[PDB]
């Protein structure tokens, strides 16, 4: 899609005030416990036996910093995520077999995350362009799904 | 398939919230209609569908006293909500995708208002408590 | 994507038996049937009050037609469905605002409906690569959603 | 939410198809596999996966009992279906979205079996009642 320069401030502005060694792992390790099936990727990890073991394992802590790592160039890159995204969708696909539908539900948790962290200045408009950009890069990650 | 663990953390969570019910109900709605557009059609007659309006804060805060009723009918959702399953089904005719939509504009506005208390643990209970909402409101459809 | 040549051919091979004057009606009429919400969409057809009423209906046969002819152009266009889409996913987000799980809906039944008509020589094989084409369908009918 | 007419349609329809329960079910899980190829994974420790196989014959047949077995529980399917939720929850760890696809791979089983059969009015039911054995498998999750 075609990206206003005032969408892409606003999208630059918000992950501005984001700090991936806090949020990453915030994000994953609330989806491993609100979405439990999603653990069964991950077989290395250590112990999720808990949300405490969960909340406090040092590899799911990675993993987190991991992905926000790749959200990263996407911001950079805005008119290239599919582009980007080509083989990262291609492991999630065939290396991984990840559901495709685990992508929507990590994107509506690092939104309730950066919700709580912003609080009321994460505005319905924000939200909107937020919400813009994590579809744009849902459909990047779906992309070499056949 | 809400356990009793999953009652009790709804229930004592929603005595934290209670008080602000009708502000949360609003935010939700306008969040809703703004970061959502394809919500819009169904509320086509009012006069204003942005965040603060009217009837965007009147019905919001309709909408979390219907919520609020069914914390006190968790034994029994579906029987309990059959009314409104109707009204949504046939009166209404809302496509049941849009119930995902509204249930994750409450998350968005809970975590928003009450980031200490919207613990991880809190998620699962809510979350599980709006999803058998959404499942008792689209029982009589076909 | 991809698209071997064998693939595409057993596609054509496929779309080939498929007289869109049958199909078209059954399937549209089996969608607003088993998924009863998706009538409020289809404003003007009228007396749909019935699997009767719906099965009876004439501006039901008809659109079933139109959404066949589409299909048809992506058999003929395998390379630029996306290009050749973008209007018709345009028109259904903006101007229409159907939900889009809408879309695989209509293509699970679609593909029911061509299985009982093949019957036997509607092979799992063939049955995957109808099921590829249908993704790919799904895809760029879901693609200016932002 | 299987009412007193979906559950007559079901039986009935269930009387015909009985007898070609095992063919129904060996097909209904090679095209799972064949079609929907992430779904192989949980399937890794057999010796082959091709339609018609030995191991994909024999688990057709199991997966269509125990179908035949809910149509007589229809009543209270969470608490008839509890044992395996845990299974494919816990032991097998299934991720619950493959639900749906072995129910589509179903009704595709069906119209090429029984075409002049399977009409819009016996596929509500069955498509109805098999959503419904999904969600008593995927109660025990979270
Ligand atoms: C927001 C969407 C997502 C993004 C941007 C993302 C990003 C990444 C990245 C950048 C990697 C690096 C791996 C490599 O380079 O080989 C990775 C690996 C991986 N991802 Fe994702 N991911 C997303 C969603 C998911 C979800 C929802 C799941 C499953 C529930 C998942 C499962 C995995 C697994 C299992 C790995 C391999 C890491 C390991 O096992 O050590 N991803 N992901
Ligand atoms: C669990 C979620 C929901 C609950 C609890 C709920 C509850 C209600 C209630 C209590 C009413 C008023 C009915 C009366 O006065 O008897 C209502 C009306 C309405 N609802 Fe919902 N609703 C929900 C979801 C939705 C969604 C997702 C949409 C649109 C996508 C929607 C669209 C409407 C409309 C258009 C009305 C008409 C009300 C008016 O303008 O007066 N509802 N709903
Ligand atoms: C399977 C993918 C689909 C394709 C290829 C398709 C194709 C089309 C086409 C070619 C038109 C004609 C419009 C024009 O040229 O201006 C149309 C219109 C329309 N479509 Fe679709 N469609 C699909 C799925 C759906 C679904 C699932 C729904 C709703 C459940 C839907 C709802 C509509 C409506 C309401 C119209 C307006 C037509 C009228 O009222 O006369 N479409 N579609
Ligand atoms: C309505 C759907 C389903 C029903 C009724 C069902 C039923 C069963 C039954 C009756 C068993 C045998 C367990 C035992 O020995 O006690 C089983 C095992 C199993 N199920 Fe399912 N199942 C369903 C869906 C699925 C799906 C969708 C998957 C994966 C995509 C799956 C994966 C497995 C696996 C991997 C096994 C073990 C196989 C073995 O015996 O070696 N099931 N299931």
């Amino acid at each position: 899609v075609e990206w206003t320069d005032a969408e892409k401030s606003t999208i630059s502005a918000v992950w501005g005030k984001v700090n991936i060694d806090e949020i990453g792992p915030l994000a994953l390790a609330r989806v491993l416990i609100v979405y439990p099936w999603t653990q069964r990727y991950f077989g290395s990890f250590g112990n999720v036996s808990t949300p405490a073991a969960i909340m406090g394992n040092p590899k799911v802590a990675a993993h987190g910093k991991v992905v926000c790592g790749a959200l990263d160039k996407a911001v950079k890159n805005m008119g290239n995520i599919l582009a980007t995204y080509k083989s990262l969708s291609e492991t999630h696909a065939n290396k991984l077999f990840v559901d495709p539908d685990n992508f929507r539900v990590l994107a509506d948790v690092l939104t309730i995350v950066i919700a709580a962290k912003f609080g009321a200045s994460f505005t319905p408009e924000i939200q909107a362009t937020w919400q813009k950009f994590m579809k744009v890069v849902v459909a990047a990650m779906g992309s070499r799904y056949f | 398939s809400l356990t009793a663990k999953d009652k009790s953390v709804v229930k004592a969570f929603w005595g934290k919230i209670s008080g602000k019910a009708d502000v949360v109900g609003a935010e939700a709605l306008g969040r809703m209609l703004t970061a959502y557009p394809q919500t819009k059609t169904y509320f086509s007659h009012w006069a204003d569908l942005s965040p603060g309006s009217g009837p965007v804060k009147k019905h919001g805060g309709i909408i979390m006293g219907a919520i609020g009723k069914a914390v006190g009918l968790m034994d029994d959702l579906v029987g309990g909500m059959s009314a409104l399953s109707d009204l949504h089904a046939f009166k209404l005719r809302v496509d049941p995708g849009n119930f995902k939509i509204l249930s994750h504009n409450i998350l968005v506005t809970l975590a928003i208002h009450f980031p200490s208390d919207f613990t991880p643990e809190v998620h699962i209970a809510v979350d599980k408590f709006l999803a058998a909402v959404s499942a008792a409101l689209a029982d009589k459809y076909r």
